């Protein structure tokens, strides 16, 4: 069990920790979150009660350091910081735990949701998408744009997702124009998997990270990336069987977790109808198709 | 973006552009088999690639051999079109290459865009105009060269004959669209109008008859009448 203590809670805020969220009143005696799953990345996120605009948060892995939250009244946000003094940190956390000033990450008999949503997500890969090398954790918010969105404006504050563009020289071999545009296997398997990602785990990790930033921060460029990565697989006629089976599980848990009331803005009708009903893989995503048809039949 | 009634004079400015029409690329006759099933037999086709300012027509003849052993021919035809247009552009000197290519059917946009990725500065555009370029195969000399081809071939024509010596390219394009619309709505009647008078001939190096200015006005009026008529004969009006 790891702990993310808070110095204090000076402004009223809805705090999220992975798929959980709870309200802390302005100046409430609240000192953080304990019992956090070692072995998982996590995301702690914030929506101020007074400005629902700008959801923001931090991706982190407690194995990489002792992290805490402290509100900054100048920049107006709850900031993650690393404490290098291990004994100081342990002492602080023990005091807050003894006085019962921390909420507990729940560990529920049946639950694998968070594992299933972050199975392939790695902190080291997050830190390459989100560039701020002096910190071990990564800040994301609603407004950050992706490298690809900037090509079509501050680079330091961008999401460096892998650029996917179906009408690009990278995607289309000279002389195989029709073949490569209608069957994207060479772009998936040779360019992206063998060439850029190295393996399917890294590809799925970025896909899952893009989904989670879309869902937790309403980050539009992340939603675009998630759908592009789904569409690149579904539009490939030749995909390893283990990748299709794993994609079906990945998407099943993402669709299961999505708030029912955000489906209209987080799900692209064209991509999903194409993927489930027109694409090469229309018959290879049984779990995803079943939950989509039972939970969002209107989109289809 | 799209080309329509509001930006019509853009066709006749000094930025090189080409229309591309693919409606005659894949052509079939549908017939019964001995067993009473239906089958198709391909016939030769053509890509209609036209500079509307100069009248230059790059007629790429599509011989039926290009379909042998291929599936999904209507889809392939769009990509073959895009392949041949891209090859044409690459064959032209840089200063002759188009700045825009306008496709007459939206289904050509992605095939052409993908084939032209090497030319990011050439704009690929659709149009909202309903242009009657399918009727190109009603021009006897164009139909003849297509049907006689035994191999892939490109033939260069000026679809305006010598009209630009006397009229502007706006007027020439308007004349061409009127003639082609008429041929499309009632080919027999339109051809009768064009060739009824044996004293007006077609020069060996031309496609249309050698009408005087006054005769063109009469001809053009007869084509309008034909189109309005058929529009009545059609809708009963
Ligand atoms: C008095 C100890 C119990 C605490 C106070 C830590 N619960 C919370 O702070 C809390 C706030 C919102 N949800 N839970």
């Amino acid at each position: 069990m790891n702990t993310v203590p808070f110095t204090s809670a000076p402004i009223e805020v809805t705090i999220g920790i992975d798929q959980y969220s709870f309200n802390v009143k302005e100046n409430q005696p609240f000192h953080g979150i304990k019992d956090i799953p070692i072995g998982h990345v996590h995301v702690i996120h914030f929506q101020h009660a007074d400005n629902s605009s700008m959801r923001y948060g931090y991706w982190f892995d407690c194995r990489m350091g002792n992290f805490y939250i402290q509100y900054d009244p100048k920049d107006g946000l709850y900031k993650m910081m690393e404490e290098r003094d291990g004994a100081k940190f342990e002492n602080i956390v023990h005091n807050f735990k003894e006085r019962q000033m921390m909420v507990s990450y729940p560990k529920i008999d049946e639950d694998d949701t968070w594992y299933n949503l972050t199975e392939f997500v790695q902190m080291d890969k997050i830190r390459k998408i989100v560039r701020k090398d002096e910190n071990q954790f990564s800040y994301v918010d609603s407004s950050m744009t992706t490298v690809q969105e900037n090509e079509l404006s501050d680079p330091a504050h961008s999401l460096n997702y892998t650029v996917i563009n179906f009408k690009s020289r990278e995607a289309i071999r000279p002389g195989h124009e029709m073949e490569d545009f209608l069957d994207k296997s060479y772009y998936l398997n040779t360019v992206m998997l063998q060439g850029i990602f190295k393996n399917s785990s890294n590809y799925f990790g970025e896909l899952q990270f893009a989904f989670l930033n879309a869902m937790f921060f309403g980050n539009y460029g992340s939603s675009l990336q998630w759908h592009a990565m789904i569409e690149l697989i579904c539009s490939s006629a030749t995909v390893p069987k283990h990748m299709l089976d794993k994609l079906d599980e990945i998407l099943y848990y993402q669709i299961k977790t999505l708030p029912e009331q955000y489906s209209d803005i987080l799900l692209n009708e064209r991509v999903w109808n194409i993927c489930l009903y027109s694409s090469f893989q229309k018959n290879s995503l049984h779990n995803t198709e079943k939950i989509m048809e039972n939970k969002y039949p209107e989109l289809l | 973006g799209a080309m329509n009634s509001s930006n019509y004079a853009e066709l006749f400015n000094n930025d090189i552009k080409l229309f591309v029409d693919d409606t005659n690329v894949y052509r079939v006759t549908v017939h019964k088999t001995f067993e009473g099933n239906v089958a198709t037999k391909a016939i030769n086709g053509c890509i209609f690639t036209l500079n509307p300012k100069t009248g230059h027509l790059f007629l790429k003849i599509i011989h039926t051999s290009v379909w042998a052993g291929q599936k999904r021919l209507s889809q392939l035809a769009k990509w073959k079109t895009a392949e041949e247009v891209s090859a044409l552009v690459r064959s032209l000197p840089k200063e002759e290459q188009p700045k825009q290519i306008i496709v007459t059917r939206k289904a050509m946009l992605d095939p052409l865009e993908v084939h032209m990725l090497d030319f990011p500065n050439i704009a690929i555009r659709p149009t909202e105009l309903r242009l009657p370029f399918s009727a190109a195969m009603s021009i006897d000399k164009l139909s003849d060269v297509v049907m006689k081809a035994t191999e892939p071939q490109m033939v260069l024509f000026n679809i305006y004959d010598d009209w630009l010596d006397r009229i502007s390219s706006y007027t020439a394009f308007s004349r061409l669209t009127l003639l082609l619309r008429a041929l499309k709505t009632n080919e027999e009647s339109a051809k009768m109008i064009l060739l009824s008078d044996p004293t007006i001939t077609i020069k060996s190096y031309h496609l249309w008859p050698s009408f005087t200015d006054e005769q063109w006005i009469t001809i053009e009026s007869q084509m309008r009448d034909l189109i309005l008529t058929e529009y009545g004969r059609k809708y009963n009006v």
